[PDB]
């Protein structure tokens, strides 16, 4: 079948047994940075195998009353091997990504998920004019959740998941890069992001390019099963990873 | 076609100068261009992301004279200037000042009777594409100023009466239109549903996806 | 100097005209073009993208997300409704909010098909059968299974394909109709109904939910550019 | 030939409104759309039940100062903006509101003393052709409205002036003409007998055939 | 390209003449044509040592009702004369002298509401370039005058109105820009530092290199 | 006369312009062209050349 699949990038492979297809950006594949598209004029580096590999975030748990959660790159990679690394070392940085969430269940239990890749996906606050903090939308590899209520604490973000905390329509967040798991027929979902923004590089830290979503339209549920939550689970892989302007690592 | 979509001339601006005041900043107005205070515009280039287009700028200049008790005067027909100061040029204190000199910055002297003053500008942002939204700092701290204010430096417009000083004051309304024209857009977006709060920020107050009917099924309008 | 002659219309200033005009930055060097995804040439490339329609807007909703879902159940009277909607893509509060009618309302006429698309959200081990239909404009809307199914339907049966598309054709005696929709552009209704049941084995759910999206089709337009009812303002933003 | 007879401009509309004035409503015109106010267009247009055609549209606008105890005064030129609402679009409730920043709505902003206004519209009709007449009800009970009013769903037309508050009122007269261009016409039909008594209906008192003369054999004049 | 920093038009000159007043002297203008009075044009030109350009020269003129007790009155539109006078021509000593009938110098006879007057004017120098700067003296003797000054006999430009007496004096203003074309430069020079003091002599007043900072390392803002 | 309609802009001054203007001095015959070394055609063949650098512009 085609629902077999196998990726391998440096020394890490992915298989799945029970795929849907592999959503590629908006039809675009990763690639270099080309002569005649550049600004910054140092030679650039390029690690290959060592930052572009599959790095697995911490898990999470899908139960009856979750509602969303939302990770925001390259953010939520600042820590991984040799990524994280060359990330702190220079000002500027550039990649696309192999995002493969992962979720497997049982045929007696329902629910689905939208997983999408949102590019500048700006935020309101919880108050409007009130300022947040970096920490209130990204730390590390941190998975953030959407709420039900709208939120009240100022120190965060408007969580209501039906406006997605961008003030749009939560059910066309499908004009953007999108696999839906719908635990009847995947188990996981597979997005090819290119990079996508208006300048041909940036710094890595000060920027979040895109942020990923996973949000449960249809609502976990199951009979007399022993078990209880079902975890779900985020690899990614950078591709094309390339850097300039080394100098001193960013503290953080 | 996105190109017509967003090729209609928009107001975008007004303020009024005086041609005699008390006041300095009575008389000539200036202006950080942007093109975030006026809703309607605002919301039509805030469906798309990035865009990419060349500018039609059109002005409209009218002048009333203003209410007193003694209003008999004779005054000669009217000429302003619109001065164009892009980011770090000298900046006018006052309408009598050197700055109004333009010996590089474009201005435009135009006499009131006649069709209204325009011009067509360049694509000339720093980047490759005009920004909308920007989700990010200035610094690279992640602190400093948030969201597309930082990257707006488009300069500024001044504009003033050129020797209009009259007996009683008169009171000058500018208005300024953008038309895009050889546009490029991408990736759209949702339409803002929340009415705008700030001109630059995002700010908004949660507002319900739409509105409600009685039931599920109620289809009838009485 | 050549002689003219002023005609009206002369000194106006018409919001949609198309004139040339001086260059206030003579020479500006503009910053090069970059290809930069997703671009959009026809705002009709937007309203042939579906977006999830607010079918269940109720008046007793609590929950604002329970709009999108549309309750089936066990044990359902035989030929029971699901739901029922009028056609009014551009006027009615269960498709004016949507992507297409965001855009229908920036103009006044529209014409062309649509798709709804309906997708059945239970477990794999549910079951079921409906008919839905769409009936044309007539004194009378369906009011029994009996009555809808004289109209254009299809009988969506549930499987391994979850999902399902009831294409409203264009019938109209004129070739455009109003966004601000009356009754000589009256459009007619879609009404869902229990072909069979939803039949479910032990151990799973009592009632699921079903989603519909809606979206253009390509021989849909719209004319008559104007300006939306849904934003407003009593004072300028700051 | 048909473009002939019925090419040449003629008034449909006229109104007034105040430069300055307590009452809001006398500041701007708001006018729906029609054929049916102006006697001789609508005698001509009517002798075909269905026509189809472009539009050319010109406005003819002029000023007057208001008699008065004080009018002394010295008032700059007159710019007006005439703008056209389509079916649904926001309507202005007072001349200085937002929905004149027509970011997508047509308008002409018009100095005085320049050639009069003018502007071509394509056939908009939702139908293949402009009805004249319409034997039927808005309602499929055959209940609602009655005749072709039901039809007319052309929009509004909104004029104010800019930003001309006067310290002595002033008074405008707007004018509009329409010259049907490229037409077609269907189905001719008697010449309306009886004079008008409704702009939206019909409606008629009874006028007979011809007058009359002594015998059927009279045929001096004395 | 130096055509393209050159070519924009700038104002070398502004000063007014009244329609009415007791001082003769006040009613014209007499302008000894030199681009070293307006700073920013000096500046530009100043950056090479000959020039070579053919010149664009358009005025703006503006008129006001100068202030009073009593304003009233209804004046004509008003019609200006700017006339050209080479080296040696007979000059104007008030507004209605016989040398204002131009028989052989240009001249221009503009009136207000209209279009800045404007027109071209070739390579008029006797030398085969402007000089902007000239380390020389005018006697062989090496005394008179010393620098460009000597070099400079272009001419003047006298300006009145027509016949423009009005009860109640008006006050007109013309600026005068030019806007160099078919440009050709040598031996360019470092850009002027310190501010300018005079017209006619490139007299200064010492200026440092540049503004300091606290040490030589020194990199931060705050 | 041909029938024409004033469009937005006219009548105004922007500084930028290019459009074309009467001769005052009609028929001026210009002084001849000379060939003056170092002649300039862009701002940029004067930024290609090397200028000191105030490197040490410290305080004291």
């Amino acid at each position: 079948s085609d629902r077999v699949r196998s990726i391998t990038l440096g020394n890490s492979t992915i298989t799945t047994q029970e795929c849907a297809n592999v959503v590629v950006g908006y039809g675009r594949w990763p690639t270099y940075l080309r002569d005649d598209e550049a600004t910054a004029e140092d030679q650039p580096t390029q690690p290959d195998v060592a930052t572009c590999r599959f790095y697995t975030l911490d898990s999470i748990k899908w139960e009856k009353g979750s509602v969303g959660w939302w990770w925001k790159f390259p953010e939520a990679l600042s820590d991984m091997g040799l990524f994280g690394q060359n990330m702190q070392y220079h000002y500027l940085g550039r990649a696309g990504y192999t995002i493969h969430v992962q979720c497997n269940a049982s045929k007696f239990h329902q629910g689905c998920l939208l997983v999408v890749c949102v590019p500048e996906a700006e935020m309101g606050g919880a108050v409007v004019g009130q300022a947040f903090s970096a920490t209130a939308m990204a730390n590390g590899d941190k998975a953030y959740e959407f709420t039900s209520a709208t939120q009240s604490d100022q120190t965060k973000v408007q969580t209501a998941i039906h406006n997605a905390g961008m003030g749009v329509g939560v059910g066309n967040l499908t004009i953007y890069p999108h696999q839906w798991i719908n635990l009847r027929t995947n188990n996981s979902a597979t997005i090819v992001m290119p990079y996508i923004n208006s300048v041909p590089m940036d710094n890595m830290f000060r920027h979040y390019n895109f942020t990923l979503m996973v949000i449960p339209f249809v609502k976990l549920d199951y009979a007399d099963t022993a078990s209880t939550y079902v975890p779900i689970t985020v690899t990614v892989a950078p591709m094309c990873a390339e850097y300039n302007g080394l100098r001193l690592a960013q503290a953080q | 076609t996105v190109e017509n979509f967003l090729g209609r001339s928009a107001c975008v601006y007004m303020e009024e100068y005086k041609t005699t005041d008390n006041d300095v900043n009575k008389k000539f107005v200036a202006w950080p261009i942007n093109t975030k205070q006026m809703v309607q515009m605002r919301r039509k280039l805030e469906m798309f992301t990035y865009l990419r287009f060349d500018m039609e700028v059109t002005f409209v200049i009218t002048s009333r004279q203003d209410p007193g008790t003694t209003l008999a005067q004779d005054m000669p027909v009217l000429t302003h200037q619109i001065m164009y100061v892009p980011p770090g040029g000298p900046i006018p204190a006052k309408v009598d000042d050197y700055a109004w000199q333009t010996s590089t910055n474009p201005s435009i002297f135009w006499t009131e009777g006649n069709a209204p003053a325009r011009m067509s500008i360049p694509f000339i942002s720093i980047g490759n594409a005009y920004s909308n939204f920007y989700d990010g700092w200035s610094n690279f701290d992640q602190r400093g100023s948030y969201g597309y204010n930082t990257l707006n430096n488009l300069g500024h417009i001044y504009v003033r009466h050129v020797s209009g000083s009259s007996p009683h004051p008169i009171t000058s309304t500018i208005r300024v239109y953008f038309k895009p024209k050889h546009t490029r857009a991408w990736v759209p977006r949702p339409p803002r549903l929340c009415q705008y709060k700030k001109a630059f920020s995002v700010d908004f107050t949660p507002t319900p996806i739409t509105d409600t009917r009685k039931d599920i099924n109620t289809v009838t309008t009485v | 100097g050549l002689p003219t002659m002023n005609t009206p219309g002369s000194t106006q200033f018409l919001t949609s005209d198309d004139f040339q005009s001086p260059c206030a930055l003579p020479q500006f060097d503009v910053t090069p073009s970059m290809n930069i995804p997703g671009e959009v040439k026809n705002l009709m490339e937007i309203a042939e993208v579906d977006s999830v329609v607010p079918v269940n807007n109720v008046q007793d909703t609590t929950d604002q997300m329970e709009m999108f879902r549309i309750p089936v159940t066990i044990n359902a009277p035989l030929q029971q409704q699901v739901f029922g909607l009028r056609l009014q893509p551009g006027l009615d509060s269960v498709f004016k909010h949507t992507l297409l009618g965001e855009i229908l309302n920036y103009y006044a006429h529209w014409s062309g098909s649509m798709k709804l698309t309906f997708v059945f959200c239970g477990s794999a081990m549910a079951t079921g059968k409906f008919l839905i239909a769409y009936s044309p404009p007539g004194a009378n809307p369906p009011k029994t299974r009996k009555d809808a199914m004289l109209g254009t339907h299809i009988i969506w049966d549930i499987g391994l394909q979850s999902s399902c598309v009831l294409c409203v054709p264009w019938i109209s005696q004129t070739h455009y109709r109003l966004v601000q929709q009356d009754e000589y552009t009256s459009a007619g209704y879609v009404t869902c109904w229990y072909q069979t049941g939803m039949i479910v084995p032990p151990g799973t759910p009592n009632s699921s939910s079903i989603m519909c999206f809606a979206s253009a089709c390509n021989d849909f337009s719209v004319r008559m550019l104007r300006d939306t009812p849904f934003i407003s303002q009593d004072n300028k933003l700051q």
